[PDB]
């Protein structure tokens, strides 16, 4: 039963150092030669190093080479990844992986390379330019969620509000808008209620149309 | 260095076959054996194929794989709702040797609904915001199916490279998919151009959204 365990990956901040390990069991671990793989999130998969069954050769990509180095230790069936002077691009879920016709993967272990500390959104009004749409945009904020509502709640209809995107510099940021009838733009008022718990930070925002 | 191009979207309705593509070089799928893999929303790649067209065991036949020349192809005959992942090709370089290159990835999208263009929404920089220096165009994206867009940014009619930020489509709650790219740019480079663009390409066709700095 051939299994692959990750492990050392976490919250980093840029710069610093992580040591990976991978436990593996069921199989001549030391027969084998063992690949580190890559996976930013909802990218593609990025080879990252490799190593000889017996430790004698090893072998980086470009992007890491220098800052990591690939080991293993046989008489403990473990597999290491010391990784070195870590930066934001390295943020990743890393696998590790046999060498082989008949490969095995583990579950991975999650690498966060992020200098972000609790921050409240700065919210901005995305105002309308017969179905018009507005919304606001909740910029820069850490960690998540975020609640936005329209209204104090009473503005449901419409109403969507978008997943976040996560920045490279480990903030977020996402936008709430509204779809309403063009006729109504003069006469009613809409207010998006958005509320960030972690800095405490909760934020009224009136969105009105673009005059000159 | 060396990247094998893949598809980012095939689609195919429940029983039709799809193939999915994997194009490299001389150097390597010219001289080496190709893998495929396929990998389900938070777990780690599948072997499917191995040795060009050789399955593991418990993999289905209606996965088949092929090689010719510089290209792969993964070929997945009736589709079935389970297929729907991600997918990538995998060969190496050079002779014996041992780096990984893994294709950059398709999306397979057992077609549940019809296909559905996005709705695209481009918002420009708030008056608040440029008060504070700094500017950020927001384009959103809903309601199209299958969930796989690309998204490029124009300067009036030059290529924007730097400052984008777009997620990866979500599915929405009335199950279409739905993402949002983020342009930064500040105040000055939003009022020295005439507009910015944000298009959208869906199964092949775009849809643009233009912005202005003087429309007030």
């Amino acid at each position: 039963q051939v299994q692959l365990v990750e492990s050392g990956g976490g919250v980093v901040q840029p710069g610093r150092s992580l040591r990976l390990s991978c436990a593996a069991s069921g199989f001549t671990f030391s027969s084998y030669g063992m690949h580190w793989v890559r996976q930013a999130p909802g990218k593609g998969l990025e080879w990252v190093a490799f190593i000889r069954y017996d430790g004698s050769n090893k072998y980086y990509a470009d992007s890491v080479k220098g800052r990591f180095t690939i080991s293993r230790d046989n008489s403990k069936n473990t597999l290491y990844l010391q990784m070195n002077s870590l930066r934001a691009e390295d943020t990743a879920v890393y696998y590790c992986k046999t060498h082989g016709s008949h490969d095995n993967w583990g579950q991975g272990t999650m690498v966060t390379v992020s200098s972000a500390s609790t921050k409240g959104p700065s919210v901005f009004p995305l105002a309308p330019s017969g179905t018009a749409a507005l919304g606001c945009l909740v910029k820069d904020y850490f960690p998540e969620p975020v609640t936005v509502s329209w209204n104090s709640g009473a503005l449901t209809s419409g109403v969507h509000t978008f997943p976040a995107v996560l920045q490279s510099s480990g903030l977020y940021s996402l936008s709430s808008v509204v779809t309403v009838p063009s006729s109504s733009l003069g006469t009613q008022t809409y207010i998006c209620n958005v509320n960030h718990k972690p800095s405490n930070t909760k934020v009224d925002k009136k969105v009105e149309p673009k005059s000159c | 260095q060396s990247v094998l191009t893949q598809p980012p979207s095939v689609s195919g309705a429940p029983g039709q076959r799809v193939t999915i593509s994997c194009s490299g070089s001389r150097s390597n799928i010219g001289s080496n054996t190709v893998k495929w893999y396929q990998q389900l929303p938070g777990t780690a790649p599948k072997l499917l194929i191995y040795y060009n067209d050789q399955r593991p065991s418990g993999v289905p036949d209606r996965f088949s794989g092929s090689k010719s020349g510089t290209s792969a192809s993964l070929a997945i005959t009736g589709l079935q709702a389970e297929d729907e992942a991600d997918y990538y090709c995998q060969s190496y370089d050079r002779y014996t040797h041992p780096a990984l290159l893994f294709g950059t990835g398709t999306k397979v999208t057992v077609l549940g609904q019809p296909k559905a263009a996005p709705s695209v929404t481009l918002f420009p920089p708030s008056s608040e915001e440029l008060q504070a220096n700094k500017a950020t165009l927001v384009c959103l994206i809903s309601d199209f199916y299958p969930g796989a867009v690309t998204v490029a940014w124009k300067a009036d009619s030059s290529p924007v490279k730097a400052g984008v930020e777009t997620t990866t489509p979500s599915k929405q709650s009335n199950n279409k998919y739905a993402a949002s790219s983020y342009l930064s740019l500040t105040p000055e480079q939003w009022k020295s151009h005439r507009s910015y663009s944000c298009q959208v390409t869906h199964e092949g066709s775009t849809v643009e959204k233009t912005v202005a700095p003087t429309e007030c």
